[PDB]
């Protein structure tokens, strides 16, 4: 058994041909583009005129990075690795021209230039010639090729074909072929045809390329874990892969080609969690937002009616959205996602102003207002939102009920507020005490009219400013918590709690102060949810292994796999729906799915008769092949029904007797090892 | 026990650690599958002695002998007789301890089968005394199979037919006995509850060995590996997979000698139920004390019990012998 | 008792870079702001800059700091890391680390450091 | 066998050490029990017939 | 040893030790219960004979 | 990947000895040249001493430290030495340890480090 | 073979304080002394103090060091500690310190270090 890069066993892989149809109705196919590298290509090529001669790798195939060139012309084998500038369409030009004599290949277009050469190789054949038969394809090669650490490994075999199309059935070995200590890094190969001038060609003179009837195909390796044969003679006669069906599993499992009639245990699955959940207690009573936003009385910008707020949870979506807000400027923060954090002092300002004078209101700002009425500090996370109130702060004959500092000292502090009757008096001419020259009241009238513009309608603004400070913050926003999910596998995270199982309604009552629960083993069984409370318990995901019940691969080559301790709509999701397409998702589900004691049965049919036991399943259930042939599921008779006829006066004296011998077995030593 | 799971609790960097300690949890697997496939055997060997499913006449006239407290009852839902459903309601999770790759394989006969197997084998005692454990089963009436039992144990046959009332009074009576005393006493299946009770402190003796450190500085992969960088999460991991790998292997050691002990005790009784039930035993004190006439067969949980029934002498009288 | 240490000064030539860290200790600094101040020889003490722990990190700088020192800070390790870029003559002070609370939306420190030492000149 | 002295001696540090690997001493003391009273059970069953 | 100098091989050695040791304990443990078992299909053996 | 680690740094005394060592992670350099540089603080990073992991181990230094910051390195743990010896404060700088190979007779660093404040004052 | 290793230099600016440390190893130091000796550029190896492991701590300075470095050391750890108080430039020195025996009354160093470093300077 060997784990390394194979070609997984009846995979289906890519076709390419180069051929010209005969007549103009047919097809002129010159397959040969840029293909990836992977971590490993399988090729194959059936031909009789070898058409094929030689392959390209690299990862640009230009000048800017180094590749590796591989041809053959019909008496040599050169392998070389260059920063080659290599043309779009690379090959090589047969040509029927009697220059010298006989065919032979002249225009060699493979690439511009090579530079920056590393080494090359002149090695022996893979001839191979420049022969144009006809007929079946008469030769099968198939390549190998590898690049690992730093080295390119070549893998190589040579048969005789009988075949005109698609590849034969028959096994064989890749030899290994030449090893390179090359450190390129591979990623995209092409591949590289003798072509044929139609110029040239005999019977065609049209200008152009024609290429012979050639056929190859290309697959890529994956890691596999192989379950190889050695004859006598070193030769892997066979070979199996342990991913392709059930039965290769119990093969590569008991390391043996043959298995005998019963049920092996190959695998162990496991269903993980969907996607993931978690958690924390949501939030505390809403807080008194509406009370600031619709307040029925707002005072003036120079005397803005704060509101503190705490003991309660920040929440404003259901305003945000509406976008019934002539402004909503939060700045050098996002408008929603601040509520999300804990902020100990929080507090809403509202106050009324001129349209205009709603871009002052940021933090920062200087001017008659900002300086004067309401200052902002710069470390400003809150958000400031206006909206228009000439419905409600307009009448006929206009208002005259707001006021506005102008006159002050110095400039305000951040959120700070002084209501004064104090004269502002100019230091060169000092009044001292009454409103003289130079010397005004800090306020000054205000208000609004209906006949004012739309940049003068009055404007309720509220500032929801908060601030953080050492003390325990009491408005919080809940950390990330996503929706539950119930019935359904998932991994979550409850108040620091991480764990894995499905969540389910449960009939347990908890007490008040009660959020965990225990078993007698003390393992989380069951978990309130601290969001809203409900009682949700706590299961495994799935455990259980897998067992391939089977008879002898003698006698069929049927099975049926059995999943121990698991309802059978959860066998596709056990990481399933990834192994080989047509040979294991036909035995993950489908007709005949039985739901025994000991599991989820598939692949056996389920029969009201009841048979002698042959393949022990488990509660009382056994499997047997036997009916067209199918594996059937039954409950396994305990011998034949038999009633003695008892009477009180009769009695059943044998007339003729049999010698039986039986045989006994019982073993009397084991191997005296030291 | 999943090894691989048990150790490591989907950790990928536990798992890859643990794959270097070489085969140890496919040895332990494989000890756990053999002890299973071992229990079943013993089960099969015990109870599968009989090779057609006997069964008593539909009216019960044994001259006498009343076998009601034996046989199996069809008015409840399970079929079992008396003392067996006494037996079972006598001896009182699964997925509680499901989370470390702990599952529980159910017994491939289950207990109706084993219930069926030993009314079997009951019909075939009653109906055909030993013949049915030698070859063809041969009836013969109760009366003259008691005896040929009692030409057994050297006494004259007579003195069955001039005492069969008597005999037959005194085989229901002490039926009636052995319910009554196992209906009334607590300590009558100690092999059984003990067998369980050793069984279920193991398991979880092995789910709490997780909660240990052994000598790391916390028991939760999780925990190990978020709080520290992989270069230190290698030894504490390490130091983990080898406290627990340590104590799974103590657990398999003292299943493999449990089921050893189980072992020769379902031998003894699969030797018994040849001996005692399919035959008349002449050895002294196996086939329960006294000179052995009978025994009948009676499932139990895990289990199987033995009513034999002996002959025991009663009165005697000096005599002057020459 | 929270604890704020220093790391990372020396002598610098003008024109090139340096890393300041502080690390504090003692309890959760989530709703605490993290800042850095200086103070040359015979002047008094000034402020460099703060950034704030919270997931929408606000950043200030002095005026004669800004975009030629940068600050960052770690809320795993609770550390504050300070980038100083094209640094003059002028930069050679004693800097600190501060530990302070957002008061009036002002940075206001309530833990100190000892402060490290950062000289410039050839 | 005692289990917690015979790994660890009048040593106080030893005994906080080895509380971390669990209940190793109970299941070697609890077998070293059974294994008493199954010898107790032999030299009855033998004799006392 | 020859890729590592003494004093981490000392630890490495100590390392494969411990986990050599283990394995043959467990073998040889293996052979006791087993041979136990093949003792007493001997005895029967020898009283069928 | 690889990584290069400092390790040895601080400030010592005209004319006393220190030693810097930086050791390299990830791949094999005994075709590479183990290496430091150092840059002044406002300077451009000037070579120190590079020496190769041959049989023929070759070594160079920097002018200004020829003879005096000796240069050292490990096969088996991939490390460089650099032993500075007899200082004078004109050493003061942040010593690098460069990984690279030997393109056309001259030390090609290929990998660095994050490099360490090595100072001399008086 | 016994070996001193120093540590805890650095730089202080005028007027602070530093901890030199020297960790002895190889044999028992309860009969020997444990002492520092510093030297600055260009001038000779003057001694600065020692003490005596004995239960009477016997403990010398320099007078040129009196009342401002204190030296005390631990046979638990065999390390001796030397604080610095009042540092001032002419304190700037390389100190080694010294392991030796008492003979004819006078500290004769036996065992050397390397040195660590001690700078005062702005």
């Amino acid at each position: 058994s060997t784990q390394d890069l194979f070609l997984p066993f009846f995979s289906n892989v890519t076709w390419f041909h180069a051929i010209h149809v005969s007549g103009t109705n047919g097809t002129k196919r010159f397959d040969n583009p840029v293909l990836p590298f992977n971590d490993g290509v399988y090729f194959a090529s059936t031909e009789k005129s070898n058409i094929i001669r030689g392959w390209i790798f690299g990862t640009t195939l230009d000048s800017k990075t180094q590749s590796l060139l591989i041809v053959n012309n019909a008496t040599n084998v050169v392998i070389k690795v260059c920063e080659f500038q290599f043309c779009n369409d690379p090959f090589l030009g047969v040509y029927y021209h009697k220059n010298n004599k006989s065919w032979m290949e002249s225009e060699f277009r493979v690439y511009s230039s090579a530079n920056n050469c590393t080494f090359e190789y002149v090695s022996q054949p893979f001839l191979m010639d420049l022969e144009g038969k006809q007929g079946n394809f008469k030769n099968l090669r198939e390549f190998v090729f590898k690049n690992i650490d730093g080295y390119f490994k070549i893998y190589s075999k040579h048969t005789p074909i009988n075949l005109v199309r698609d590849l034969p059935q028959g096994f064989s070995a890749l030899e290994p072929l030449v090893d390179l200590p090359i450190g390129i890094n591979i990623t995209r190969f092409q591949t590289l045809l003798a072509l044929h001038r139609s110029y040239l060609t005999p019977g065609d003179s049209s200008s152009g390329w024609t290429a012979g009837a050639a056929a190859y195909y290309v697959g890529y390796l994956q890691p596999r874990t192989f379950l190889l044969k050695y004859n006598e003679n070193g030769t892997i006669t066979d070979a199996v892969d342990c991913a392709l069906d059930p039965l290769s599993e119990t093969k590569c499992t008991l390391k043996s080609f043959t298995v005998e009639k019963g049920i092996y245990q190959t695998s162990n699955f496991r269903v993980q969690p969907t996607e993931s959940i978690v958690r924390f207690p949501n939030i505390t009573n809403l807080c008194p937002f509406g009370e600031v936003f619709n307040a029925t009385r707002f005072a003036s910008v120079y005397a803005w009616n704060r509101k503190r707020i705490s003991n309660c949870v920040a929440d404003y979506s259901v305003l945000y959205n509406s976008a019934s807000f002539s402004t909503f400027k939060c700045y050098g923060v996002s408008p929603t996602k601040l509520n999300d954090l804990c902020f100990t002092n929080v507090y809403a300002d509202s106050f009324v102003i001129r349209g205009d004078e709603v871009r002052q209101i940021a933090p920062g700002q200087t001017g008659k207002i900002a300086d004067y009425n309401y200052k902002l500090p710069d470390d400003f996370t809150g958000c400031v939102i206006a909206w228009n109130s000439n419905n409600l702060d307009s009448k006929v004959g206009g208002n005259y009920n707001y006021l506005y500092r102008l006159f002050r000292k110095s400039n305000l502090k951040p959120f700070e507020r002084d209501i004064s009757t104090e004269i502002y008096q100019a230091g060169s001419t000092p009044c001292n005490g009454v409103e003289g020259f130079n010397c005004y009241f800090p306020l000054q009238s205000y208000g609004f009219q209906p006949t004012n513009g739309v940049g003068y309608q009055p404007y309720r603004v509220v500032v929801l400013s908060f601030e953080l400070l050492h003390a325990p913050a009491t408005v919080c926003g809940p950390k990330k918590s996503t929706n539950l999910v119930k019935n359904k596998c998932v991994n979550f995270n409850f108040n620091g709690l991480t764990g894995t199982g499905v969540l389910t309604e449960s009939n347990k009552k908890f007490l008040p102060f009660q959020q965990f629960g225990r078993d007698i083993a003390d393992t989380t069984d069951a978990v309130r949810d601290p969001q809203t409370l409900e009682i949700l318990d706590i299961t495994p995901c799935s455990f259980g292994g897998v067992s391939v019940i089977t008879p002898g691969t003698n006698t069929s080559n049927q099975v049926a796999v059995l999943y121990q301790d698991v309802n059978c709509t959860e066998v596709p999701v056990a990481i399933h729906a990834d192994q080989l397409t047509p040979t294991w998702r036909v035995y993950s589900t489908g007709s005949n799915v039985f739901q025994t004691r000991a599991g989820c049965l598939i692949g056996a049919e389920h029969v009201n008769n009841s048979y002698e036991c042959d393949i022990p399943i488990g509660a009382g259930i056994c499997a047997s092949y036997q009916t067209s042939q199918s594996i059937i599921a039954y409950t396994m008779s305990l011998g034949a029904e038999n009633s003695v006829a008892y009477s009180n006066n009769s009695i059943a004296i044998p007339t003729n007797f049999t010698i039986s011998v039986t045989t006994e077995i019982l073993p009397v030593s084991m191997t005296k090892t030291s | 026990v999943d090894c691989t799971m048990y150790i490591c609790g989907d950790s990928t960097e536990c798992s890859n650690l643990l794959l270097q300690y070489g085969s140890f949890c496919t040895q332990l697997n494989r000890a756990l599958t053999g002890i299973a496939v071992e229990q079943d055997k013993n089960t099969q060997e015990v109870f599968a002695q009989v090779k057609q499913i006997y069964k008593t006449p539909p009216i019960k006239d044994f001259g006498g002998f009343n076998f009601s407290q034996i046989l199996p009852d069809p008015s409840k839902p399970s079929k079992r007789s008396f003392i067996e459903d006494l037996l079972f309601n006598k001896v009182t999770l699964i997925c509680a301890q499901k989370f470390n790759g702990l599952t529980v394989l159910p017994p491939l006969l289950t207990d109706e089968m084993i219930a069926q197997y030993t009314s079997a084998l009951l019909a075939g005692t009653i109906t055909s005394g030993w013949t049915f454990g030698a070859g063809a089963a041969l009836q013969i009436p109760f009366a003259m199979q008691m005896a040929y039992r009692f030409n057994g144990i050297g006494v004259t046959q007579n003195v069955l037919y001039e005492n069969q009332k008597l005999i037959a009074n005194q085989f229901n009576s002490a039926i009636g006995k052995i319910q009554d005393s196992l209906s009334s006493t607590a300590s009558a299946l100690g092999k059984l509850q003990d067998v369980v009770n050793q069984n279920a402190q193991a398991l979880n003796t092995l789910v709490k060995q997780l909660s240990s450190n052994f000598g790391a500085i916390s028991s939760v992969l999780n925990d190990i590996l978020s709080r520290l960088d992989p270069p230190e999460a290698e030894v504490q991991i390490d130091r983990l997979i080898t406290g627990r790998l340590q104590s799974l292997q103590t657990y398999v050691t003292q299943q493999l000698i449990r089921a050893a002990e189980i072992r020769a005790s379902a031998n003894l009784a699969a030797t018994k139920m040849s001996e005692c039930v399919l035959g008349q035993s002449k050895r002294v004190d196996f086939c329960g004390k006294g000179y052995h006439l009978m025994s009948f067969p009676q499932s139990a949980p895990h289990g199987v019990v033995f009513l034999h029934v002996t002959y025991v002498p009663a009165q005697e009288k000096n005599f002057t012998t020459a | 008792h929270v604890q704020l240490v220093e790391s990372g000064g020396g002598l610098v030539q003008p024109g090139g870079s340096l890393r300041l860290s502080c690390a504090a200790s003692g309890r959760s600094f989530n709703s605490y702001l993290m800042g850095w101040f200086r103070q040359a020889p015979g002047k008094e003490r000034e402020f460099v800059a703060w950034i704030s722990g919270s997931p929408h990190d606000i950043i200030r700088y002095r005026d004669s700091v800004k975009d030629r020192f940068t600050i960052s800070r770690d809320n795993a390790k609770n550390t504050v890391y300070l980038q100083m870029n094209s640094l003059k003559p002028v930069d050679t002070a004693v800097y600190y680390c501060a530990v302070g609370s957002l008061r009036v939306g002002s940075f206001s420190p309530d833990y100190w450091g000892q402060g490290t030492q950062v000289t410039v000149s050839s």
